[PDB]
């Protein structure tokens, strides 16, 4: 969902990328860095906006 | 002969292939249609393409 012209809860309710982007979206795995055994709930997500 | 609310499906957060062709997925709620045809199915994953 992190690319121009797309939709979705992140693309629509978190962070919109304009249709005329000039740049790069780089991403990697963070399984061994950001996850914990009991669950890492420090990252919050919205599902509802006006 | 009935009112269609496509937001229940579009914002259902349960689908994975909600692609739309010839109509903006966000604009079904505004458009009016003579009829819809809903085709039921059951196919494998690699074949949803």
């Amino acid at each position: 969902q992190i690319a121009p012209g797309q939709t979705g809860k992140i693309a629509d309710y978190n962070y919109k990328l304009p249709d005329d982007f000039t740049g790069c979206v780089i991403a990697w795995n963070s399984n061994n860095l950001d996850s914990k055994v009991g669950g890492n709930y420090n990252y919050l997500y919205r599902l509802f906006r006006k | 002969n009935c009112v269609a609310d496509y937001s229940v499906l579009y914002n259902s957060a349960s689908f994975s292939t909600f692609k739309c062709y010839g109509v903006s997925p966000t604009k079904l709620n505004d458009l009016c249609f003579t009829n819809v045809y809903a085709d039921s199915f059951v196919i494998r994953g690699d074949e949803v393409r």
